[PDB]
């Protein structure tokens, strides 16, 4: 989304009622995280407390792996609810942007503020917490939408052109998977169907292999910053 | 449309550039002086008398 | 010192502008293989070895507008010179060159060590880590030393038998309608099959060293790379 | 007696000496062809193939001759 | 070329099997291990350790070929003359008689 | 000779001279304008980009002490050998 | 205070009368890129600290368990002793740009302000210097504007042979 | 008034600090000597004596900048590793 | 669809070229630039009178004295030097008088 | 007597003979390729590989062919 | 003492070793042809294909050695 | 100061250089006659075409002979 003279005058409105709620969520934030981790570290499996070390078998270079260094508490429910965790993974989102922000301010001393006005003119990378109305925060869940739609296209033709011309198929199953995981959205893909792509694309790439690029298209249509 | 605009303007500029360069540019530092700068010196101070 | 002045490419730019507001395929390329660098299937690489592309088709694009464009007389090769040429291959072989250093994996110069465990380490293999060490640099030196060399020969030798047949053309021609006529007729038609041919060997000469030219970096940039096999 | 002599005349001689380079590269490439047709008998059906690489083998060896010759003209309009 | 692989831990020799410049560096003489350079190369090539021979040569280079080359040529001390221009020692002071201005205060 | 002459640049049209001190103060005029504001604190890394590297080289140029002599980078001839001033 | 901005003057300038220093200001400027190197050092070693500290325990493990490059038998139980120290007790191991922060602004805060306050010193040492450096110096610092030609202004004392110069 | 001896032969034998210095006194007496004819012209002084003062002030600028070296441990640590009594002896021998 | 080359503008184009696709070469070439204009942008007058003029230096007008003498007037007149000065003439004003009227 | 002299253009001498080492590197540069092409018309299939090979050869033949042409340079310029 | 001197004769010299370049050329014209021999001997059905490819090789060699003879004439002419 | 001189025993020498060039020559002629024969023993019935080929290689390499052989002449009487 393109900024507006609009959207700058509604955050310049709710800029320190938003600081203070960003404040307020970030105390409740780091409560939620703090059960979490205390959890994680005490039930943990070995190997993701330990932060086991999985190296690419090209250049040696270590990355998260999705087996190893992710765990799911099946038991999690008795600390923490699923609003909780909804709660935090959008302070995650808010946090990180305003942290970016935050890291260019302490850079540039002064020199920021010209880009706090470009900043404050569009809601892409402003927290939900300086909407405080529906028609605001409608317009920053549009402007997040349009983000999404301007990252994502690049990110799957990335992925299907790279499989694509450095690999094909080996049954006729995996290719209806492959075939039918890219389609428009304006069409219904079955999950069954499109399941072992999943497998397939582990033979080709796990997350543990995955490009820097391909990593920033991601996080682009995840609206997670990138600079 | 854009790109065809852009071009059209893009190729009278360079018309123009071409023009100028290859027939009324004169080449500097001429042995007799007619034509063309012998050079100039620039960024001199002013109005600093203590730096002397 | 500040001096400025303009390259020789307006009249090929306003071309460019003229000939290129639409769209148009390119099929013919001068170094085609920095587009398919695997040849065996279900090989794949994590590494960027298709970034090169973009720069090699607008550096043989530059070479060309230059270098071919310099037979015709009195056109000037404005980046002719010695160290413009090193600035260059310096730019792109030790940008290469940190990106495959900032990867941060000393593993990858596991194989500067020549030789097996049988020979001795520090007189043999040693050694030649050594020479293999400065024979990058070597090879950064010899592919902007030819790139120079080439087109400053040729364009000395094209100067200098343009003179000689300048020459024996104005000052000798009247030799036509005297009885030493035949003579003069020979010497001609050997100017004339030298001409074509010097042009012809240009022409190729240019070609084949841009290909060399992105052939050097296009192996720097191989030498590193690994590949994995899908399953 | 500290005495300083200038002879113009040496640089005939250095440049006549570089051109000797050529002989090795004239002779390389004629190799580089009787070894062509002494392959192309032996496998026809790649002349054309022969042929290329033939063309560069030329090329990177005449590279070598343009040198010394650089040197020559260099010395012969110093 | 091919794919590297680390050696396992029952894969890497012992080191009382490696050789220095003259002969194996067993006990009673294990401290000299760290000084000779040889009996650290053989060491590290049965370790598969190879880059520890070849990584720091490489960057040396790169580092002659972009930052120190120039800065010697351009910045360098060449070699001192025989009759050489020593400092008397005698500049700077300032004259007799000369009144400095205060400093901050 | 003349052969070698062809193979210069044929579009040469101005040429500009500038002492380095000069530039080199005005450049230091202009990075003293822009960071003396409060608004950019000293620790500030833009601050520091700015000041440490030209101030290290500063010191490390002072603290040289060579047994040769060095010839001035900006004589007015500096294509005799036998004469470094 | 930023002293950076007023000593780039003095530094240009003593460069360019480098002729006129005194034994004196070479030291000074020796002991500064002593002190220069001393806060490089201290602030390497709190970021390799901070690194081992935040490093992760599968990690330590295996840069401080076997194999033995050397063998010798200390190696091993430096290592040892190392790891256990590191392992024993709880240590926060965070990943991506949190770590990064946790090592880099603690050794960029000490190191620029090592540098700082050094560079305060040697503008106290100069402004106590008693050569024409010192009194550029605080003829700097009054006035605002470094006075160029001043050694020859005042006459500062100069060679037996090269005092022609000065006699009139 | 007398010009000093500035010529390549005299410079060779000469240390830096000595040759700038004699530079400079060159300069400030042609300096001189421009302004003395010009004030018995009466002719200004800039309009003539312009070129004579950026000679002067590019001299100093040259004198300026050179500071001979301090001899202290390492400096001569250094000469005397160089200049050992084989190349002593090799420097005599060398008619050059 | 959204492409860079396609949607954005020229100079944003640029700027993501050269920092998320050739920024390495970018670095490089900034550094190349920086030593070739320390180290590399002088040119005394001995040097522009052999190689620095196409047909050879005119030393029958001498241009390089011209240009200097207009340097040394204008930076004079700007910046109020007193030529005259003894540290610029090495003898005192009245010395300087006496020669006057000597020669 | 001592007498020393200065002889100002000798290094043009020097300059070609260091030039005249070319002529083996070219030489050798056709070699390679002259068994390259005999030898990839009894082998084609690994045509491919051979080459690499025999650039690696040329990597490692011109790579002398520029110590000699080096000392042209300290030479010649000085 | 500044002394320069011009030698003239030396203008021989330095053609007759310009000269020498065309032995390696003859050696290099002669090694083709031999060749040439072999391969028609050994596939008699391709005497023309390999006639132009020594035709081609010749050409090349022959621009060899005529590089190094406009030295030989220009420096004859100095 | 400006000294000239005139050697005139250095045409001798540029001469003697040039008839080196004649080996080169002489040379190649054995080389495509030592394969002759042998391509005549592999195929007797082209003893004809062979034969002519050999006649235009040796023709070709006499060419070059030749045109050394003109430097010789005239450096001897010149
Ligand atoms: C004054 C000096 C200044 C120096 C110069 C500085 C120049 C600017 C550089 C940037 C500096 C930081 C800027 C502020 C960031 C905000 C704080 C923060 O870390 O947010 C968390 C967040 C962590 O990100 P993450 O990816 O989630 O972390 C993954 C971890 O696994 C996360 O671990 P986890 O999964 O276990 O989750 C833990 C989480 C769990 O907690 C929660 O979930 C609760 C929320 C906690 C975080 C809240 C953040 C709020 C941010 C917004 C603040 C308000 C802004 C208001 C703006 C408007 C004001 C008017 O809690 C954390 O986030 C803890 C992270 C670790 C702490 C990092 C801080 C270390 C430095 C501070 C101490 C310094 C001591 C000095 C001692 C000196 C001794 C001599 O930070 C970021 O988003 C990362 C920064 C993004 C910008 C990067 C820019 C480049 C940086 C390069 C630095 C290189 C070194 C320095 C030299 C530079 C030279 C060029
Ligand atoms: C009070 C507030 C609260 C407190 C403060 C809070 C904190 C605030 C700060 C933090 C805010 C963060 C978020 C910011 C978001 C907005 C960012 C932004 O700018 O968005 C684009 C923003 C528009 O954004 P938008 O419309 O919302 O669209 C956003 C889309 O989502 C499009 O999105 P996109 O992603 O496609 O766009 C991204 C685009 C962003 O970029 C752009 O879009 C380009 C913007 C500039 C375009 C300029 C075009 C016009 C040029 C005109 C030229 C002059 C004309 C003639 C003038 C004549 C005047 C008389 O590309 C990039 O991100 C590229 C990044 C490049 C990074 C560069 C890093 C360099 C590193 C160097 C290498 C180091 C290596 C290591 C070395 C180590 C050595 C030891 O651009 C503008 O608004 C354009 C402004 C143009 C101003 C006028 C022209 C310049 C005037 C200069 C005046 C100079 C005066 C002094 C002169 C002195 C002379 C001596
Ligand atoms: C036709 C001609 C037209 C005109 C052409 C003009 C001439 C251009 C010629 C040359 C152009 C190419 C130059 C390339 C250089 C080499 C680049 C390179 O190696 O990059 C590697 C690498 C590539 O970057 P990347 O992160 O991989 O991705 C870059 C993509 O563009 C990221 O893209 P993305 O899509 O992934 O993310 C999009 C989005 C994602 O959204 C976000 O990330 C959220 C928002 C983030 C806000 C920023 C957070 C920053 C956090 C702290 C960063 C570390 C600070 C370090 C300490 C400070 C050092 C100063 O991010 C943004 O929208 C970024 C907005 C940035 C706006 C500013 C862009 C520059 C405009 C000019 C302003 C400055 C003018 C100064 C000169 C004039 C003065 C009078 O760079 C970095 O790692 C970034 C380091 C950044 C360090 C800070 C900047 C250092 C440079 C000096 C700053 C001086 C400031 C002066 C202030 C005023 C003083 C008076
Ligand atoms: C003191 C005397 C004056 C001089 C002062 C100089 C001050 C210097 C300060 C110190 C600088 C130190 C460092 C210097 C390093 C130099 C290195 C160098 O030269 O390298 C060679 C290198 C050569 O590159 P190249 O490969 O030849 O390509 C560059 C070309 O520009 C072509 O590249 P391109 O085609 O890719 O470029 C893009 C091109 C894309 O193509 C085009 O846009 C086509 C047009 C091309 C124009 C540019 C070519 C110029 C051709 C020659 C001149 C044309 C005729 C001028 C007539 C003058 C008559 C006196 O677009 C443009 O050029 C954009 C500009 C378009 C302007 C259009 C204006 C329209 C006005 C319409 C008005 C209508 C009014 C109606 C009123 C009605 C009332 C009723 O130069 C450069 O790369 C650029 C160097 C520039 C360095 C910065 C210099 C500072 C800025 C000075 C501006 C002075 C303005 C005031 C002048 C006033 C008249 C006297
Ligand atoms: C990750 C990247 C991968 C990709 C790489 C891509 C590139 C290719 C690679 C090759 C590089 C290519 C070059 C590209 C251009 C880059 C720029 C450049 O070349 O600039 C050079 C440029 C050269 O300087 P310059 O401008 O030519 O001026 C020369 C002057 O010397 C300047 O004067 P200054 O005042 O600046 O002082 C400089 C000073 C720099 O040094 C210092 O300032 C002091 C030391 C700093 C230490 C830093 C921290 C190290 C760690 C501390 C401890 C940690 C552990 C703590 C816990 C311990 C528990 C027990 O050095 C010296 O002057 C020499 C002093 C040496 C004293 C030796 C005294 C004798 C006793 C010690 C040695 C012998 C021990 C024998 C033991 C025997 C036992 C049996 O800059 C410098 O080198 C100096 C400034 C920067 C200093 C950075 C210091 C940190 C370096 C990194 C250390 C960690 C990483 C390495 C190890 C990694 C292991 C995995
Ligand atoms: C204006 C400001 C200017 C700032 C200038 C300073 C530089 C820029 C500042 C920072 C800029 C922001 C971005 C930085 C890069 C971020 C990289 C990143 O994303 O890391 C993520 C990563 C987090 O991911 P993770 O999953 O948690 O862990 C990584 C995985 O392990 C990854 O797993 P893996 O599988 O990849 O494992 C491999 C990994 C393992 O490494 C790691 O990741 C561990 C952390 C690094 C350890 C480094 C120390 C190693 C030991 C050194 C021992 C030295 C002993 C010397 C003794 C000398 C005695 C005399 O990488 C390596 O193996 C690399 C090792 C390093 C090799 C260094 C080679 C240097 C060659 C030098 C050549 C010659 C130079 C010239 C000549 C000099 C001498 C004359 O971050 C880190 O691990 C640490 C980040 C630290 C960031 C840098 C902090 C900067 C602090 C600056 C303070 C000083 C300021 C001075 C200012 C001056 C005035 C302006
Ligand atoms: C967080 C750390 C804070 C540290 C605060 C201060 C701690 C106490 C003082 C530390 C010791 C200081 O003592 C320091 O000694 C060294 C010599 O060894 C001196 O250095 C002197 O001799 C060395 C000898 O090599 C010279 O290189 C140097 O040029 C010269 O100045 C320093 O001028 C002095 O300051």
């Amino acid at each position: 989304m393109q900024g507006s003279w609009s959207v700058l005058k509604k955050n310049c409105s709710n800029f320190f009622p938003g600081l203070l709620a960003f404040a307020q969520q970030t105390q409740e934030a780091y409560g939620i995280w703090l059960r979490i981790y205390n959890r994680q570290q005490k039930y943990g499996p070995t190997d993701f407390v330990e932060q086991s070390e999985t190296f690419s078998p090209d250049y040696h270079k270590r990355f998260h792996s999705q087996d190893k260094n992710m765990w799911v508490d099946k038991e999690l429910c008795t600390e923490v609810s699923q609003k909780e965790v909804a709660r935090l993974m959008t302070y995650k989102l808010d946090m990180w942007r305003m942290a970016h922000c935050a890291g260019a301010l302490l850079a540039t001393g002064g020199y920021a503020i010209p880009f706090g006005l470009f900043w404050l003119a569009n809601d892409t990378w402003v927290p939900s917490s300086f909407n405080l109305t529906g028609e605001e925060l409608r317009a920053w869940r549009e402007a997040q939408d349009l983000y999404r739609y301007r990252s994502a296209p690049s990110y799957l033709t990335d992925t299907k052109w790279h499989f694509d011309f450095h690999a094909y198929p080996w049954n006729e199953t995996q290719e209806r998977a492959w075939d039918d995981l890219f389609e428009k959205n304006d069409v219904r893909r079955d999950p069954k169907v499109v399941r072992p792509a999943a497998e397939m694309y582990d033979g080709f790439i796990k997350f543990e292999l995955i490009r820097r690029k391909s990593l920033r298209h991601l996080c682009r249509s995840m609206n997670i910053p990138t600079f | 449309e854009i790109q065809s605009r852009k071009k059209y303007f893009q190729t009278l500029g360079y018309l123009v550039a071409f023009i100028y360069l290859y027939f009324l540019m004169p080449k500097e530092k001429s042995f007799s002086g007619l034509s063309g700068p012998d050079g100039h010196w620039i960024m001199l101070p002013k109005g600093r008398p203590e730096l002397f | 010192m500040f001096l400025f002045f303009f390259c020789d490419l307006f009249w090929l730019r306003l071309l460019l502008c003229m000939y290129y507001c639409v769209w148009s395929r390119l099929c013919f390329i001068v170094y085609f293989n920095c587009l398919m660098l695997i040849f065996d299937f279900l090989l794949f690489c994590l590494f960027d070895l298709y970034l090169f592309v973009g720069l090699c088709l607008f550096l043989l694009l530059w070479f060309m507008l230059f270098n071919l464009y310099s037979l015709i007389l009195y056109y000037c090769i404005t980046y002719l010179n010695l160290y413009l040429l090193f600035c260059i291959v310096f730019l792109l072989y030790i940008a290469f060159l940190f990106l495959f250093c900032f990867l941060c994996d000393f593993f990858l110069f596991n194989n500067l060590l020549v030789g097996d465990s049988f020979m001795d380490v520090f007189f043999i293999r040693f050694l030649l880590c050594f020479l293999e060490c400065f024979s990058l640099l070597c090879r950064c030196l010899s592919t902007f030393l030819r790139l120079f060399c080439n087109l400053l020969s040729s364009h000395f030798l094209l100067l200098m038998f343009f003179d000689f047949f300048y020459f024996i053309f104005v000052f000798f021609f009247y030799g036509v309608f005297c009885y030493w006529f035949i003579l003069f007729i020979f010497v001609f038609c050997f100017c004339l099959l030298f001409y074509v041919f010097l042009y012809l060997l240009d022409l190729f000469a240019a070609i084949l060293q841009l290909f060399i030219f992105c052939n050097m970096i296009l192996q720097l940039i191989m030498d590193f790379l690994l590949f994995l096999l899908f399953v | 007696s500290t005495v300083a002599i200038s002879v113009q005349g040496l640089h005939y001689v250095g440049t006549g000496l570089a051109a000797i380079a050529l002989a090795g590269v004239g002779l390389g490439i004629g190799t580089i062809f009787g070894n062509l047709l002494v392959a192309c008998a032996r496998q026809p059906n790649l002349t054309k193939m022969l042929f290329n690489y033939a063309i560069l083998g030329f090329a990177l060896t005449e590279a070598i001759g343009l040198f010394a010759l650089m040197l020559a003209f260099l010395m012969l309009f110093s | 070329g091919e794919l590297f692989v680390r050696p396992k831990l029952e894969e890497i020799p012992p080191a009382d099997q490696c050789r220095g410049f003259f002969g194996p560096l067993n006990d009673s003489l294990k401290f000299l291990r760290l000084l000779d350079i040889k009996w650290m190369m053989n060491r590290a090539v049965a370790m598969r350790r190879e880059y520890l021979i070849a990584t720091p040569t490489l960057f040396t280079f790169i580092w002659m070929f972009t930052w120190k080359g120039a800065v010697i040529y351009f910045w360098g001390d060449r070699a001192p003359p025989r009759r050489m221009d020593w400092n008397t020692e005698e500049t700077g002071r300032l004259p007799l008689g000369f009144k400095p201005t205060p400093a901050p205060l | 000779s003349n052969p070698a002459d062809h193979f210069r640049p044929n579009l040469k049209a101005l040429t500009l001279y500038a002492e380095r001190q000069h530039y080199v103060d005005r450049w230091l005029h202009v990075k003293e304008r822009w960071l003396a504001p409060w608004y950019l604190p000293w620790w500030s890394p833009l601050f520091q980009l700015g000041t440490w590297y030209s101030q290290r080289s500063r010191n490390l140029f002072l603290v040289e002490n060579h047994l040769s002599y060095r010839p001035y980078k900006f004589r007015r001839n500096d294509e005799d050998r036998n004469n470094p001033y | 205070t930023k002293y950076e901005l007023k000593m780039q003057y003095f530094d240009e300038w003593m460069i360019r009368w480098r002729k006129f220093q005194t034994e004196s200001d070479w030291e000074i400027e020796k002991g500064r890129q002593w002190w220069r190197r001393f806060n490089m050092a201290v602030s390497g070693a709190l970021f390799c600290g901070l690194v081992l500290y935040t490093s992760g325990t599968a990690t330590l493990k295996r840069q401080y368990g076997l194999p033995h490059f050397f063998d010798i038998g200390v190696d091993g139980q430096a290592k040892e002793t190392m790891l256990k120290t590191l392992t024993s007790r709880w240590r926060y191991t965070p990943q991506g740009y949190g770590r990064v922060l946790i090592t880099g602004v603690p050794t960029y805060i000490l190191f620029v302000t090592l540098e700082h306050y050094r560079e305060r010193r040697r503008m106290q040492q100069y402004l106590q210097q008693n050569t024409v450096f010192g009194e550029q110096m605080r003829r700097l610092l009054s006035t605002g504007k470094i006075e160029e030609y001043l050694p020859v202004n005042i006459k500062a004392t100069l060679p037996a042979s090269q005092q022609a110069i000065y006699n009139y | 008034f007398h010009f000093h001896d500035v010529s390549n032969d005299a410079i060779k034998g000469m240390p830096p600090s000595e040759a700038l210095h004699k530079h400079l006194e060159n300069a400030q007496l042609a300096h001189r000597i421009c302004l003395a004819k010009a004030l018995k012209a009466g002719e200004p002084p800039v309009e003539k004596c312009a070129l004579t003062w950026g000679e002067v002030l590019i001299r100093y600028q040259a004198w300026s900048e050179y500071r001979p070296p301090f001899q202290d441990s390492v400096a001569q640590a250094k000469y005397k590793k160089y200049w050992s009594k084989k190349r002593q002896e090799e420097d005599d021998k060398n008619p050059f | 669809v959204y492409t860079r080359w396609k949607c954005d503008r020229l100079p944003v184009f640029q700027l993501k070229l050269f920092t998320q696709e050739y920024p390495m070469h970018a670095a490089v070439g900034i550094f190349t630039i920086i030593f070739l204009w320390k180290h590399m942008s002088h040119c005394s007058e001995e040097t522009e009178r052999k190689y620095g003029w196409w047909a050879g230096y005119p030393y029958w007008r001498d241009p390089i004295a011209r240009r200097n003498e207009t340097k040394y007037k204008q930076m004079i007149i700007n910046n109020d030097v007193d030529i005259t000065h003894p540290k610029w003439t090495g003898c005192s004003v009245e010395q300087l008088e006496e020669l006057s009227r000597v020669v």
